[PDB]
């Protein structure tokens, strides 16, 4: 399994795959969906906040 | 003349690989005539990629109705025979079996030389062919 | 013994060659670059004269 | 259906390292040359010895194996009969039709250790002479030791032992022909190429210093190494380098070590090979008429 970092990334691939383009170690990979979300970080720079004061009440 | 033609698309490959000094399972379907190919051919010689296309046919014989047999084993050129494809091959059928479940279940086992061929499809489209007989694979990419 | 006159294998002379690898060997000549003086290409003919035993100086005191 | 025509050409050519091409022929044209002149083109070597007396360190049978391996020279090797085809002369001494003799004399008396050589045979026919550095070493004689002897040395087929072959080391090679696909050499990097270039074990594969293109120079000295080709096999570009043989091309490295000339060798062989294909119709040609 492997996450991108976006989804231009991820469309780039999968096209790159469908035409068996990408050859590793003499072996083809076929590159497909698979819900799995091994890290739960939503994939958008501009949902990413990264310091933020919280305060409760 | 062509008791069946079809033009089909590669699915998958067994192997998935490049100069292995195997054959690869190469697995396709069709879409007008709702086949299913399961020919073995290596791709050193003759290269195939995941998704293409390719006819296929299946005559008893390469005389063109001009004799109603093959022959010798070494063939010569003799009065034009069919040399428009560019993968011939020769076998004999061996085994003709069907399933139940569904109506497109009757396969089709045939073995030219050492590998083998699987055509899983309805019986109204395979019900010429019978058993032990000597069938060729013509074959074209375009 | 002494040298032998011809390759076990190839076949080519080499029983002329032996006072000349000597005299070149008494020298700084690795063993390795006094055969290339020699216009010994192969490693067949190479190792007569690499790796060969002078019993006969040990053979003549008696 | 009918014959071929074969075409040649001479890159170098001194004494015994005759070098020239052989085109537009199959392989068993090659090989069933070199199998004929590595062991079959007849010359002369000695086979019978007399020792009269041996007084040296080494034996009286250790010194007849080795006299047998002396190169010597023949020029009348095809024009003489063998020991069983002169059923005259009753062999033992100087028939002057199929054999020749030789008188090794040596005695050393003064204080030092002196060593005979090849340049001490005497034959009383000079044109079977010993080929000649410093030469042959036989023995080595202190103060009081003598050797003299009597050898006869007579025409043999190289196939029966291995002192009468001529030829050292006769081969040849395919010589084939490489393509550099250049629709993906500007894939790799630098760095790539560079680990390409000396993974070769030859020099094969060079490189343009103006370009940094993969240039090839002296495509000769392959030797199917196949260690280019399963370089890029396990790197991002598979087929990169497509190597196949010819079928025609060879190129021949004979050596003739002396004995007769390297330009005989291959005429002599080619003189035998149309007799040795003309027993064999005239044998089959009465059952055909
Ligand atoms: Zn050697
Ligand atoms: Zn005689």
């Amino acid at each position: 399994r492997v996450q991108f970092t976006t989804l231009e990334v991820k469309s780039r691939a999968q096209l790159l795959s469908s035409q068996s383009k990408l050859l590793f170690k003499t072996h083809n990979l076929r590159l497909s969906e698979a819900y799995d979300d091994i890290i739960p970080r939503p994939v958008d720079p501009r949902k990413r906040l990264d310091d933020i004061v919280l305060t409760v009440g | 003349i062509i008791m069946f033609e079809d033009i089909f698309v590669v699915d998958k490959l067994d192997p998935d690989g490049k100069k292995f000094d195997k054959v690869t399972r190469v697995e396709a379907r069709s879409h007008n005539l709702e086949m299913f190919m399961h020919l073995d051919v290596n791709t050193e010689v003759y290269p195939l990629a995941v998704g293409d296309k390719f006819t296929l046919a299946m005559a008893p014989t390469l005389n063109l109705d001009g004799t109603p047999d093959t022959g010798y084993f070494t063939p010569g050129a003799k009065k034009t025979l069919a040399d428009k494809y560019e993968y011939i091959m020769h076998g004999k059928l061996y085994k003709i079996s069907e399933r139940d479940g569904k109506t497109p279940k009757a396969e089709l086992y045939v073995s030219f030389g050492g590998l083998l061929m699987l055509l899983q499809g309805d019986p109204a489209h395979i019900s010429h062919f019978e058993l032990d007989q000597r069938l060729f694979l013509l074959m074209r990419k375009l | 013994m002494i040298i032998p006159v011809r390759c076990f294998t190839c076949g080519k002379v080499i029983g002329n060659k032996w006072d000349q690898y000597l005299d070149l060997l008494q020298l700084d000549y690795t063993e390795g670059d006094a055969l290339d003086a020699l216009q010994l290409v192969r490693y067949c003919c190479r190792r007569m004269l690499m790796t060969h035993v002078d019993l006969i100086e040990k053979l003549l005191n008696y | 259906t009918y014959q071929r025509f074969p075409k040649i050409k001479i890159r170098e050519l001194k004494d015994d390292y005759a070098k020239f091409e052989l085109r537009e022929t199959d392989v068993s044209m090659a090989n069933a040359l070199r199998r004929v002149m590595i062991s079959e083109v007849p010359t002369v070597a000695i086979d019978l010895v007399e020792i009269e007396v041996n007084s040296s360190v080494l034996n009286d049978e250790f010194i007849a194996h080795r006299l047998g391996l002396i190169p010597l020279t023949s020029e009348r090797a095809m024009s003489m009969r063998f020991s069983r085809d002169c059923d005259a002369c009753d062999g033992d001494g100087q028939c002057e039709f199929c054999s020749v003799e030789f008188r090794l004399s040596s005695k050393c008396v003064t204080d030092q250790t002196l060593d005979v050589t090849s340049r001490d045979l005497y034959s009383a026919d000079p044109t079977v002479t010993p080929v000649d550095h410093k030469g042959i070493i036989i023995v080595k004689l202190r103060r009081g030791q003598e050797l003299k002897l009597r050898a006869i040395a007579r025409k043999g087929i190289g196939k029966d032992h291995a002192k009468w072959s001529p030829a050292a080391t006769v081969t040849f090679m395919y010589e084939p022909d490489i393509i550099i696909n250049e629709d993906m050499m500007d894939t790799l990097s630098d760095e790539e190429k560079i680990d390409l270039i000396e993974s070769s074990p030859t020099k094969v594969f060079g490189m343009d210093p103006v370009t940094r293109q993969v240039v090839v120079v002296d495509p000769e000295a392959y030797t199917y190494d196949e260690e280019v080709i399963k370089k890029a096999e396990a790197m991002g570009k598979p087929g990169l380098i497509e190597i196949s043989p010819k079928d025609d091309s060879f190129i021949f490295t004979v050596e003739s070590t002396g004995a007769v000339k390297a330009s005989q060798l291959v005429l002599n062989a080619i003189d035998l090979l149309k007799q040795k294909l003309d027993a064999v119709r005239l044998s089959d040609d009465t059952v055909e008429a």
